[PDB]
């Protein structure tokens, strides 16, 4: 019966990889069509900013 | 002369670095910007005769 507990606990933890945390700085991409003149990109990134 | 002949292949036979429409520096108002295409490696024997 122990064993069926700790093997019910056994089966509790998924194939997962990492968890995420804080680091202080992050990081925004813009992607623009395909063909989109440098000018958009330059209006895109101002509008973020 | 198989010297004009090896010329003439190495003429015909090369790649040529086309550029693009509106590449950098642009104007300020333009919205296209595309490859160009000029010249490609010969493939197929035909292609050579």
């Amino acid at each position: 019966l122990i064993c069926a507990g700790m093997a019910v606990l056994f089966l509790r933890t998924p194939t997962s990889f990492l968890p995420e945390e804080d680091q202080g700085v992050f990081m925004t991409t813009a992607q623009l069509p395909s063909g989109a003149t440098m000018v958009n990109t330059t209006k895109v990134l101002q509008q973020v900013t | 002369v198989p010297s004009d002949v090896i010329s003439q292949i190495k003429v015909q036979n090369n790649q040529i670095s086309g550029g693009q429409l509106g590449g950098m520096p642009q104007a300020a108002d333009q919205q296209l910007n595309a490859s160009i295409i000029v010249q490609t490696r010969l493939q197929t024997p035909e292609e050579f005769g």
